Parts: C-alpha cells; structure tokens; sequence
RNA sequence: GCCUAACUUCUCGCUCAUGAGACCCCAUAAAAGGUGUUGGUUGAUAUUGACAGCAAUCAACUAGCCCUGAAAAUGGAUGGCGCUUAAGCGAGAGACCUAUACUCC
RNA sequence: GUGGCAGCCAAGCGUCCAUAGCGACGUUGCUUUUUGAUCCUUCGAUGUCGGCUCUUCCUAUCAUUGCGAAGCAGAAUUCGCC
C-alpha cells in the first residue's frame, strides 16, 4: 500500500520551513520524527529536519549510513536527480507558480486576451464536435 | 446420566471460578476478574463445589 | 472579508464542534451559511458516551413546566443548530442576528441539490487518531427520537442516482472537450505560446 | 522553582574554588558541566551543586571561569547515555535513560521532556548524574536500538496537512495516503 | 419531608391538558399500517351515537363460568348511513413529515 | 513504544485463492467463497507472492499490535471453513425429560421442547449458510454445520443457552443441550 | 477554538474513562486495589539455543496518566458550547491580545 | 463530636474451612432524616408541634422485572449487581 519509505538515500522535497522548495538526501534517521539530510548539490547543508516538514520523492540514491556530505554530492550528481526531478509534474507545477508570482500588470493583461481568445476557438471546436 | 455427560455439563456450570468481590462467574484458569466494577480484583475463588 | 453568496457546507465527515466554531465566527462576522446532510456530522467519541451525554440532556426539563423546559430537538440540523447557538451570544441582538442566518438540513434540498459545496480540513474527522471511535449524529438523532432517517436515506439515494448518471454525463463532455483542444491545436498555437510562457497551461 | 526554559539548553563548563583563607593558602580548584538557559543560571547551580558536595557556598566561593562548550562535530549522529537522579511524590529514584542526538546538548534537553512527560517531574527536581555517548551495542533501550538498523525503512501512515495561508474553506478533496 | 403513607397520584397527567377539543369532530392521528398484499378497503367511517340498549346472547367462551350459559349485555347503536366519495387526496413523504 | 513495523502472513494451501484488496478478503476454496471485512482496523494487508498474503502494521501501539494475530486467524479460520468446512457436535443431557429437537421453517429454525418439562417451545432461527441437522444414529445429538465459524459458533451458542435453567441451582440441574466436539465437516 | 480582543501557531511525549480531564485562594476526598498502558529499579535464566505447544524470557518492586473504592433529594453546571495525534495532562518555543500601571504628548 | 451509612487487614466463628455468611483488636471514609457546638442572616415579627390533604424528588432496594453467589436438592431464606 506503500510505496515510498523514509530509508537511507531517499531524496526528499522539503515542504516547508528553512529550505522550502529544494532537495535533499537521507543520510540518517534519527527517531520516528527527525532525519538527517544533506543536499549538497541544491543549496540544502547537513542538517536534522522533522519528517513533517518534508515529503518523499520516487528518487533513491546508493548511499551508506552517514554518508558524508562529498558521497552524498557524488551520488546526487552521478543519478542527476535534480534533472529527473525537474521533468515531473511535480516539479513542472512549480516552475509555473515561480512564473506566476512575477506577472506584471501588462503580461496580465497579454494573458487575458491570449486566454479568452483561446477559449473562444476551442469553444467553436467544441460545437463543431458536439453536433456530430 | 452418563458420566461422560455429567463431565460434559460441570465443565459448563461448575469449573469456574467466583470474583470476591463481584461474584462474577470467571474461567477455572483466571487471573483478574474481567468485570471493571471491581477493577479487575486479583483475588477469586473456586465455585463451590459439591461437598 | 465577507463572501457574496451564501456559504454551503457539506457537512459529512467534519467533528461536530469544530465545524460549529467555524461556522459561528462566520456567521458573527456578517456571512450568511448553509450546511447540507447535518446527519452526516461526526462526533469523537464511542456512541455510547455520546447517547449517555444526550439523554443527560433531556433530563434537563422545568419541574414546574416542562413546555417552558429545555427544548431537546433530535433532528440532526437541529442538533447542530443548537450547538451553533451554544457558541454564539444568543441572548443579545448580535447573537441573535447572526444565528437568524443559519440554515442546517438533513440532506441536500433540491434548493441546493447543484451547488457545489465547501469543506473545513480543520475540522475533518480524519484528523482524530484512526484508533479512536466516532459516532455519527444520524444515528444519534434516530436512537434519541428522530422519526425521518428512512425518508432522508431514500432521498438521498436518489439524490446519489441522479448525480452518478449527471458525473457520467459530464466526463464525455470533458473528454469532448479535451479532443476539441487537440483539434483546435493549429489554430490556437498561437495564443498557447504567451499562455504557456507566462506560465497557464 | 529552576526551569529548563530556552530551546536546546545551553551547555557550560564551570570551575571554581573556595576563596583562600590564613589556614588555608591555597584551595582546590573544582570543576563542573552544566546544562542551563544561560551563564547565570550555570552559575548558580554549579554552586548549587559544589555546596552539597564541599563545606562552601557561594559567599565564601569565587567562579575562577564559565565557558560555554559548543558540539565539536553537530554533523554526525551519536546515543547519548543519561544518568540521573530525580524526586517523585513519593521518593527518591536513580533513572538511566538513552537519547539519540547530534549534540549533548540536545540529548539533555531531550531528557528534560521526557522526564516531565512521563513522570511530571519538573527540572527543580531533576540531577543529571552523567551523560556519555554510548556505543550501538552498548545501548539497552528498545526505542533507541530499533534505529540501529542499516536497512531502515517506513512510510509516514497517516498525513494531515494544515493548510497555512489561504481560506478555511474549501472544495478540494483532502487526502491523506501518500503512496 | 416524606409524606406518612404512600398513595398515587389521582389522574393520568398523559391526558393532559383538560381542554376542550380544537374541534367537534374527532381527528384521526393514525391509520392502520397500510400492507399491499390485502384487496383494496377504507379504512374509516362516521356515525352518529344514537343510543343504548341492552341484548341476550349465548357465551362461546371455552373454559369460562358462563361456557354455553346466556348473558345480558349492554350496547351502543352507532347509525351510519353511507357515506360518499367526493375526492382524492395523495401524501408524499419529505424530510419533515408527509405532506400532501 | 510504537514499533517500526510488525507484520504477519499466512500461507494458502492448494486450491485455495485470496484475492484481498482494501482491507477485503475474499477467500475461495471448493466449498465457497467467504468474504470478510477488516476495514475496522488499519493494516496494510497485500499479496506477497503466489499463496502468501502478508498484514503489517506500521508504528503500532500494543493494542493495535495484538490485533495483527487476530486477524491472520480469521483469514485462517476462512481457509479451514472453504476447505473442511466447521460442526459443532451438541449433546443433550437432561434428567428426566428427554429433550425433543426438530427442525422446521425448511429446516431453518431450531425447536426445543419438553426441557425440563416444560410447555414452552423454545425457537432458535438459524444464520444463513448455517444448516442443522438431528442425528440419527446416535441419539441425542445435533449437529450445526456451516462455512463460516462465526456464524456456525454463534448458531451453536444461541441453543446451547437457550436452555437455562432459572430459579434451580446449575450445580446439579445440569440439563440442556452443551457443545460436546468442534471439528470439520470432511475428516481431517 | 467560539462566546471573547489575541494562533484551530510550532516541538516532544502521556491519556480512552457506558458523561475522562481541564489552572493560587477555591469551592472536598482517603485507607486499600487493577495482568489498562507507559517509563524506571533490582535479581535471575537465555544462543554449551531462555518461557509456551504437543529469540529474549521470568520474578519482585517502583511511579506517571486511566480505572475501582466514589450514595441525595426542583433540572444543571471545567463559566457555557463543545473538545479526544485535544480545545485534556507535563515539559518547552515563536508571536500575539489586554489595565485607571509604565514612557511620551 | 454524637446519630446514621459504607470500606480496608484478618485473630477468630462458621463440624473441618479466615473471606458462603460474618468478622474482633485496629484503622479509612461518606451523609446531613439525630442531637450537639457556633452566633453569620432575621427582634419598626419569615406565624412556632403534629395530623389531614396534594404534588414532585432521592435513593443507602421491602415488593415487582432481568441477573450473579451460597453452608442454593424446593414454600421459604441469605448475599450481591443493573
């Protein structure tokens, strides 16, 4: 029923607090609430973070228990996690809120007209395949 | 009645065991009354047996 | 802050006070709210220790007149309405004008019955433990005197048919709908590219 | 009543000594490590402490120096073996208790809160006799030893997200499994 | 303080309150359970209390003093002459009752 | 304490199948089917492998813990059911008045008659999926047969106290009818 | 949390009570008990394979919460509603609210 | 305090058997239907005993409903529970 585990080389996406919105390794596992990640490679340092601040990638990497911060650099680089993570859904979602949040007045105003317009024709393509 | 039937019946309503302080009717091989009224007395005794 | 329409709240699966808080500050704060199937509200808690709380309170009647006593009302919304008021200060004019703008029903009227309603993950029963109990205020309100659970489970079975068949409905519209995009592809590129530069889809 | 107020406790090396007399020249320089909020506090329980162990208080006393002591390496993980000493309603009881930490620190005041959540002891009535770092092997607590383990695995059951910065209302579906 | 001796209460207080009736007519709070098995009747009837007499009959009742003895019994004659059927009315059930 | 993780499985003899999804076992031998809901409790239970069907609990307390076992039973308890089957064997024991069993409503209600001698008729319905049956052979025996144990112990259990005896000491009005053996239909 | 101005704010535990508990004076509770659960102390056995049945276990203690001990007369009181990974109990952290008090005008 | 009611340990009673039912020497409580203690309210007045009548309430349950235990083989009787 699950899929995804806290285990030694999980990357997680740190939801919220000091970090939010990078990439991390699981390098240790503390108690039932705290591990020890390091994301070298995505700004992130060696650190013990609350399990409910973070959230399981698909992505786990071949690291040791406690792995220092260059393995966990090697590993990170050599599975091009970042690369893969930024191709998901996942990662796509946010790139498009990063644009969002910096609309200037005129690109509001360029994105209402190209919209409206849009919706306009796949209206009339809609009709079209409504009636047959 | 056959003893065998005899045997068959105690098992049911005389091997038991007695709650001191609520009478409950409990297993012959209890520790605790079940019953929270008494909170679980730890000391019981054997039905009365025939005598 | 204040909302235009009228707030609808499904209430299935929301802890029966929480949602009452929710709904009282809102109601002292000018919104008018609406909360549909109050029958499914939940209540932490074995049933047992709910039913026991509720007949205390029907114990609570005027000796000298219980047509004077507490008015113990058993329908579901009248449940909740009651709780509502219990966090609201009724007994002036602020507290009555805002309790005045509470509508609590048992199912969704036809009134409602294609409107999309809202939830409050802050008050959803699934923020309990998953080892505890709840009850659930249908049945508590048909065990203490409540006449009409049958009726409002045939209803609402109906109600459920219909929507099923209008859901059906509505995904080949969808995927009509998705195909006309695709069709629409060549004439609208031109406009899909500012969307998705400035970042829409 | 002392406290164990402050995030993280603080923790401080403290020597001292009895102020020299006609009699007696030259006194012995004593030593202790503490755990408070701050360097006043470390003050006065080290003397606390010295006037229970040596005929001195703090009046006849001097504080020859207080240094705080900061984790050498706060990147690594370690079990933190405590012994302590504590005062119930009832009586008096010795307690050995195991943490996992990256620093001492934070394993002692991980001690702290467990103490007042399982028994309501509050830090007035709290000796912290030692703290070690233990071996992986040498640890003897089940909640401690089951993260010994190298192939360490688990998913997180049951997630409820709080909503942080937008209406208390909603129409999307709440979901709580993460698979 | 307790009073002396025990006695009940006079009157079923369930009858209460000791007011005239809303109406002259009597209402009928309840119907027989309605079963779709059974051919199709009423359920009901008016009459008018004409008065009482008295009547000789012979007792079948196994078992009793007055087995195959005849007894006198007082009765109530009810006239009822036919009534007729000047419209049709349906219930529909909703959240809040039957309502027609 | 809540341990890490705590599972346990069970294994599925030949001619068996499972098919569990959702917390739904839906267990299929050559006598039947059974399905059982366990949605009362929050394990993960999977198929690991062919025949082997694993329940495991995550961060469980004891109480949730102890239920793991439990649950691995009645699936078990399912399998035996599909496959032998369940009866309870009764006796009845009286003193004096024989105990008079019959079967009727299509053989779907239990009557009791002249216990202890009294007029009474004592009517205990049967579950469905539950049969009766009076044996012949050896007098003063009935039989309660079934698939699922639940019901068939429950059935079993309804007439055995059926017959109480009231306002008489049981240390020696031992009449009525007791569950002498619990075994399987077909023989073990 | 709402009455009610100020977070359903952040961290770790404990607790399920067939009306749990909930904040100085303060608006009662004891001797004595529980194989409910959570921690600890001591003494033992156990891989020369510990107890049960034809891989840890046993015993005695101890103290947190919960339970029993716990009966009164108009209907009734953590202030009320309600609250159960709490809106309870204990240790803590940020911020925030509010006097005829403090600073300034 | 006194009155009333309920517990804890078991020395004994109970043919034998401390606990079926009791329970001494001790000891912990609860109640305000006793009587005391006090003097807070009322002396420009709260009509001061009992009975009669009539409501409602509490149970610390005599009877009745459903049960458990006996030194329960049954009219009968005793203990306890909801």
């Amino acid at each position: 029923v699950f899929n995804r585990v806290v285990q030694i080389g999980r990357v997680v996406f740190i939801a919220s607090g000091k970090d939010q919105g990078k990439l991390a390794a699981i390098v240790n596992v503390i108690d039932g609430n705290r591990v020890q990640i390091d994301g070298p490679s995505s700004d992130v340092t060696r650190t013990v973070r609350n399990l409910k601040d973070l959230q399981l990638t698909k992505f786990v990497l071949k690291l040791r228990v406690g792995q220092r911060t260059k393995g966990v650099k090697a590993a990170f680089d050599a599975a091009k996690v970042t690369e893969n993570f930024q191709k998901t859904q996942w990662a796509k979602k946010i790139a498009q809120r990063a644009i969002r949040a910096k609309l200037t007045d005129f690109e509001r105003y360029k994105l209402m007209k190209a919209k409206q317009m849009r919706n306009r024709i796949v209206r009339v393509e809609l009709a079209k395949l409504k009636k047959a | 009645i056959e003893p065998s039937l005899r045997q068959l019946a105690q098992k049911y309503n005389c091997d038991k065991q007695i709650c001191r302080k609520c009478y409950a009717r409990l297993p012959p091989r209890a520790s605790n009354c079940r019953k929270k009224k008494c909170g679980h007395s730890s000391e019981l005794r054997i039905k009365k047996k025939l005598k | 802050g204040l909302s235009n329409r009228a707030i609808i709240i499904d209430g299935k699966n929301h802890l029966l006070g929480r949602l009452a808080s929710i709904v009282a500050k809102k109601l002292l704060q000018g919104d008018k709210v609406v909360v549909l199937r109050a029958e499914e509200i939940v209540i932490s808690g074995n049933f047992h220790r709910s039913k026991l709380k509720y007949m205390s309170f029907l114990r609570k009647r005027c000796n000298i007149n219980p047509a004077r006593g507490a008015f113990h009302y058993r329908a579901p919304g009248k449940i909740f309405w009651r709780t509502v008021r219990g966090m609201l200060p009724h007994k002036t004019n602020r507290g009555n004008e805002a309790l005045k703008n509470l509508r609590a029903y048992e199912g969704v009227p036809a009134k409602y019955q294609k409107t999309k309603s809202l939830h409050a993950p802050s008050a959803s029963r699934f923020r309990l433990q998953p080892r505890r109990k709840f009850c659930v205020v249908g049945r508590l309100s048909h065990e203490v005197g409540w006449q009409f659970q049958d009726v409002v489970a045939k209803l609402e079975a109906k109600r459920k048919v219909k929507g099923a068949a209008y859901f059906e409905q509505k995904k080949k519209m969808d995927k009509l709908a998705v195909q006309a995009k695709k069709n629409a592809a060549p004439k609208i590129a031109q406009y899909q590219k500012i969307i998705e530069a400035l970042g829409y889809n | 009543p002392t406290k164990a107020l402050g995030e993280t406790l603080n923790e401080y090396v403290v020597v001292g000594r009895k102020i020299p007399t006609e009699k007696e020249p030259v006194t012995p320089i004593w030593k202790m490590q503490i755990f408070a909020t701050n360097h006043v506090i470390a003050k006065s329980r080290f003397w606390y402490f010295v006037s229970m162990l040596r005929r001195v208080k703090k009046a006849n006393g001097e504080i020859l120096s207080i240094k705080q002591v900061f984790e050498k390496n706060p990147g690594t993980v370690k079990n933190y073996g405590v012994w302590l000493k504590y005062d119930s309603r009832t009586g008096h009881h010795n307690m050995y208790r195991e943490y996992r930490d990256t620093t001492v620190a934070g394993a002692v005041t991980q001690c702290y809160r467990d103490m007042g959540a399982r028994h309501r002891a509050q830090a007035d009535r709290i000796h912290i006799l030692k703290v070690q770092t233990v071996k992986a092997e040498d640890t003897k607590r089940a909640g401690i030893k089951m993260f010994h383990d190298a192939k360490i695995r688990f998913p997180l059951p049951h997630r409820v997200t709080k909503r942080k910065n937008l209406s208390v209302f909603t129409t999307a579906r709440q979901n709580t499994h993460f698979a | 303080s307790h009073r002396k001796f025990s006695a009940p209460r006079h009157g079923h207080m369930g009858f209460t309150p000791k007011k005239r009736s809303r109406t002259y007519r009597g209402r009928i709070k309840a119907f027989p359970k309605d079963d779709k098995s059974k051919p199709i009747h009423l359920t009901a009837f008016l009459g008018y209390k004409a008065g009482m007499t008295h009547i000789v009959r012979d007792v079948d009742k196994p078992g009793s003093k007055v087995n195959k003895k005849e007894v006198v019994e007082a009765v109530t004659i009810v006239e009822t002459p036919p009534m007729v059927i000047a419209g049709v009315t349906g219930y529909v059930d909703t959240p809040q009752g039957p309502r027609a | 304490m809540k341990l890490i993780e705590s599972n346990d499985t069970v294994v599925f003899p030949e001619g068996v199948t499972f098919t569990v999804k959702n917390r739904i076992v839906h267990v299929t031998g050559p006598r039947g089917t059974i399905r059982k809901d366990f949605r009362h409790l929050h394990m993960e239970m999977e198929r690991i492998g062919k025949s082997t069907l694993r329940v495991r609990k995550w961060f469980g307390v004891r109480k949730e813990l102890a239920a793991i076992r439990t649950v691995c039973s009645h699936i078990k308890n399912m399998i035996k059911g599909v496959t032998v089957g369940f009866r309870y064997k009764m006796r009845s024991v009286y003193a004096h008045f024989p105990i008079n069993v019959t079967l009727q409503d299509g053989n779907r209600t239990v009557e009791i008659r002249n216990f202890l001698g009294e007029k009474i008729v004592r009517r205990v319905p049967l579950p469905e999926g539950v049969i009766a049956t009076i044996s012949t052979a050896q007098k003063d025996e009935i039989v309660v047969e079934g698939n699922d144990v639940q019901f068939v112990s429950q059935a079993a259990a309804r007439i055995q106290q059926s017959t109480a005896v009231k306002e008489k000491d049981i240390r020696k009005f031992l009449d009525g009818i007791y569950v002498s053996e619990k075994t399987t239909i077909v023989p073990t």
